Protein backbone atom coordinates (compact mmCIF):
# COMPACT_ATOMS: atom_id res chain seq x y z
CA UNK A 1 0.00 0.00 0.00
CA UNK A 2 2.86 2.23 0.50
CA UNK A 3 6.65 1.67 -0.42
CA UNK A 4 8.37 1.82 2.56
CA UNK A 5 11.37 4.75 2.73
CA UNK A 6 14.45 1.69 2.87
CA UNK A 7 12.99 0.25 -0.24
CA UNK A 8 12.40 3.55 -2.15
CA UNK A 9 15.67 4.69 -0.81
CA UNK A 10 18.07 1.46 -2.09
CA UNK A 11 15.87 1.63 -5.55
CA UNK A 12 16.06 5.33 -6.48
CA UNK A 13 19.84 5.22 -5.75
CA UNK A 14 22.68 6.04 -8.44
CA UNK A 15 23.27 2.51 -10.52
CA UNK A 16 23.12 0.93 -14.14
CA UNK A 17 19.56 1.08 -15.18
CA UNK A 18 17.72 0.22 -18.13
CA UNK A 19 17.28 3.47 -20.14
CA UNK A 20 15.75 3.64 -23.51
CA UNK A 21 17.83 6.15 -26.13
CA UNK A 22 17.65 7.47 -29.06
CA UNK A 23 19.39 5.91 -31.94
CA UNK A 24 20.36 9.86 -33.24
CA UNK A 25 21.60 10.52 -29.53
CA UNK A 26 24.24 8.69 -29.72
CA UNK A 27 25.22 8.43 -33.62
CA UNK A 28 24.86 12.11 -34.49
CA UNK A 29 27.29 11.95 -37.62
CA UNK A 30 23.54 9.46 -39.22
CA UNK A 31 20.74 11.73 -38.44
CA UNK A 32 20.07 11.62 -41.88
CA UNK A 33 19.19 8.22 -41.30
CA UNK A 34 15.62 6.63 -40.06
CA UNK A 35 16.42 3.92 -37.99
CA UNK A 36 13.99 0.97 -36.81
CA UNK A 37 13.28 0.47 -33.81
CA UNK A 38 14.40 4.22 -33.19
CA UNK A 39 15.32 3.49 -29.78
CA UNK A 40 17.50 1.18 -27.93
CA UNK A 41 17.50 -0.15 -24.96
CA UNK A 42 20.95 0.42 -22.94
CA UNK A 43 22.22 -0.02 -18.86
CA UNK A 44 22.93 3.93 -18.02
CA UNK A 45 23.35 5.45 -14.88
CA UNK A 46 20.41 6.74 -13.27
CA UNK A 47 19.07 7.94 -10.35
CA UNK A 48 20.19 10.53 -7.04
CA UNK A 49 22.97 10.52 -5.05
CA UNK A 50 22.84 11.87 -0.89
CA UNK A 51 23.05 15.71 -2.29
CA UNK A 52 22.68 18.35 -4.35
CA UNK A 53 26.58 18.46 -4.17
CA UNK A 54 27.25 15.00 -6.21
CA UNK A 55 26.42 13.52 -9.88
CA UNK A 56 25.48 10.12 -10.61
CA UNK A 57 28.59 9.41 -12.95
CA UNK A 58 29.98 5.99 -14.99
CA UNK A 59 32.81 4.75 -13.73
CA UNK A 60 33.14 1.77 -15.71
CA UNK A 61 31.81 1.09 -19.43
CA UNK A 62 31.28 -1.33 -22.80
CA UNK A 63 29.65 -1.78 -25.64
CA UNK A 64 26.91 -3.82 -27.20
CA UNK A 65 26.24 -4.29 -30.75
CA UNK A 66 22.57 -4.85 -31.99
CA UNK A 67 21.12 -5.23 -35.26
CA UNK A 68 19.24 -1.96 -36.31
CA UNK A 69 17.26 -1.35 -39.68
CA UNK A 70 18.73 1.69 -41.43
CA UNK A 71 17.86 3.65 -44.13
CA UNK A 72 18.50 6.69 -46.40
CA UNK A 73 17.22 8.75 -49.43
CA UNK A 74 18.59 7.15 -52.64
CA UNK A 75 19.21 3.81 -50.23
CA UNK A 76 16.77 1.03 -49.87
CA UNK A 77 16.57 -0.50 -46.74
CA UNK A 78 19.79 -2.17 -44.88
CA UNK A 79 19.89 -3.93 -41.40
CA UNK A 80 23.19 -3.95 -39.67
CA UNK A 81 25.07 -4.28 -36.31
CA UNK A 82 25.77 -0.45 -34.34
CA UNK A 83 27.57 -0.72 -31.31
CA UNK A 84 26.35 1.21 -28.43
CA UNK A 85 28.00 2.24 -24.95
CA UNK A 86 26.30 0.82 -21.85
CA UNK A 87 27.54 1.89 -17.93
CA UNK A 88 28.71 -1.50 -15.90
CA UNK A 89 29.04 0.94 -12.88
CA UNK A 90 28.04 4.10 -11.34
CA UNK A 91 28.96 6.53 -8.54
CA UNK A 92 28.29 9.27 -6.78
CA UNK A 93 31.01 12.67 -7.14
CA UNK A 94 31.13 16.28 -6.74
CA UNK A 95 29.53 18.24 -9.33
CA UNK B 1 0.50 -4.99 -40.32
CA UNK B 2 -1.07 -2.02 -37.98
CA UNK B 3 1.67 1.01 -37.79
CA UNK B 4 0.40 1.53 -34.25
CA UNK B 5 0.65 -2.17 -33.15
CA UNK B 6 4.26 -3.91 -31.95
CA UNK B 7 5.22 -5.93 -35.30
CA UNK B 8 5.82 -9.35 -36.03
CA UNK B 9 9.07 -10.01 -38.01
CA UNK B 10 6.53 -11.02 -41.22
CA UNK B 11 5.63 -7.25 -41.01
CA UNK B 12 9.33 -6.02 -41.55
CA UNK B 13 9.36 -7.66 -44.52
CA UNK B 14 6.30 -6.38 -46.09
CA UNK C 1 27.84 -11.29 -29.41
CA UNK C 2 24.99 -8.93 -31.25
CA UNK C 3 21.82 -8.66 -30.54
CA UNK C 4 19.22 -9.67 -32.63
CA UNK C 5 17.05 -7.30 -34.49
CA UNK C 6 13.42 -8.83 -32.94
CA UNK C 7 14.60 -8.59 -29.82
CA UNK C 8 15.78 -5.34 -30.01
CA UNK C 9 12.66 -3.82 -31.58
CA UNK C 10 10.71 -6.09 -28.59
CA UNK C 11 12.39 -4.64 -26.06
CA UNK C 12 12.45 -1.07 -26.99
CA UNK C 13 9.06 -0.98 -28.24
CA UNK C 14 6.51 1.52 -25.98
CA UNK C 15 5.83 0.14 -22.91
CA UNK C 16 6.02 0.90 -18.98
CA UNK C 17 9.21 1.08 -17.95
CA UNK C 18 10.99 1.48 -14.62
CA UNK C 19 12.36 5.27 -14.89
CA UNK C 20 14.17 7.88 -12.00
CA UNK C 21 12.23 10.36 -11.93
CA UNK C 22 13.62 13.47 -9.72
CA UNK C 23 11.05 14.46 -7.36
CA UNK C 24 11.41 18.66 -8.39
CA UNK C 25 10.66 17.48 -12.22
CA UNK C 26 7.14 16.02 -10.80
CA UNK C 27 6.83 19.01 -8.26
CA UNK C 28 8.58 21.88 -9.61
CA UNK C 29 6.68 23.89 -6.58
CA UNK C 30 8.56 21.55 -4.33
CA UNK C 31 11.91 23.18 -5.19
CA UNK C 32 12.14 25.22 -2.51
CA UNK C 33 12.70 22.02 -0.05
CA UNK C 34 14.92 19.12 -0.04
CA UNK C 35 13.66 15.41 -0.06
CA UNK C 36 15.66 11.79 0.29
CA UNK C 37 15.98 10.58 -1.67
CA UNK C 38 15.90 13.23 -3.91
CA UNK C 39 14.25 10.90 -6.98
CA UNK C 40 11.85 8.05 -6.87
CA UNK C 41 11.22 4.79 -8.83
CA UNK C 42 8.07 5.46 -11.36
CA UNK C 43 6.30 2.83 -13.87
CA UNK C 44 6.43 5.66 -16.86
CA UNK C 45 5.63 4.72 -20.51
CA UNK C 46 8.78 4.59 -23.11
CA UNK C 47 10.75 3.40 -26.02
CA UNK C 48 9.37 4.14 -29.20
CA UNK C 49 6.41 3.46 -32.04
CA UNK C 50 6.87 2.04 -35.58
CA UNK C 51 7.10 5.84 -37.01
CA UNK C 52 7.90 9.54 -35.29
CA UNK C 53 4.15 10.68 -36.43
CA UNK C 54 3.17 7.83 -33.58
CA UNK C 55 3.68 8.90 -29.53
CA UNK C 56 3.67 6.67 -26.85
CA UNK C 57 1.60 7.78 -24.33
CA UNK C 58 -0.44 6.18 -20.82
CA UNK C 59 -3.81 4.29 -21.08
CA UNK C 60 -4.17 3.34 -17.29
CA UNK C 61 -2.73 5.15 -14.79
CA UNK C 62 -2.62 4.87 -11.41
CA UNK C 63 -1.33 6.71 -7.96
CA UNK C 64 1.62 4.86 -5.96
CA UNK C 65 1.89 6.12 -2.94
CA UNK C 66 5.91 6.19 -1.13
CA UNK C 67 7.77 7.01 2.38
CA UNK C 68 9.81 9.77 1.17
CA UNK C 69 11.46 12.50 3.83
CA UNK C 70 12.00 16.29 3.79
CA UNK C 71 13.42 19.12 5.39
CA UNK C 72 13.85 22.71 5.53
CA UNK C 73 17.20 24.43 7.21
CA UNK C 74 17.28 24.26 10.96
CA UNK C 75 14.05 22.68 11.10
CA UNK C 76 12.95 18.96 12.18
CA UNK C 77 13.02 16.03 9.88
CA UNK C 78 9.83 15.40 8.55
CA UNK C 79 8.89 11.66 7.08
CA UNK C 80 5.43 11.45 5.24
CA UNK C 81 3.35 9.57 2.27
CA UNK C 82 4.17 10.95 -1.42
CA UNK C 83 2.17 10.26 -3.98
CA UNK C 84 3.22 10.28 -7.61
CA UNK C 85 1.52 9.09 -11.12
CA UNK C 86 2.45 5.37 -12.41
CA UNK C 87 1.84 4.38 -16.03
CA UNK C 88 0.36 0.74 -16.08
CA UNK C 89 -0.17 0.72 -19.77
CA UNK C 90 1.07 2.22 -22.93
CA UNK C 91 0.10 2.31 -26.31
CA UNK C 92 1.23 4.40 -29.73
CA UNK C 93 -1.56 6.72 -30.52
CA UNK C 94 -1.47 10.03 -32.92
CA UNK C 95 0.53 13.12 -31.94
Amino acid sequence: EVVKFMDVYQRSYCHPIETLVDIFQEYPDEIEYIFKPSCVPLMRCGGCCNDEGLECVPTEESNITMQIMRIKPHQGQHIGEMSFLQHNKCECRPK
Amino acid sequence: CDIHVLWEWKCFEE
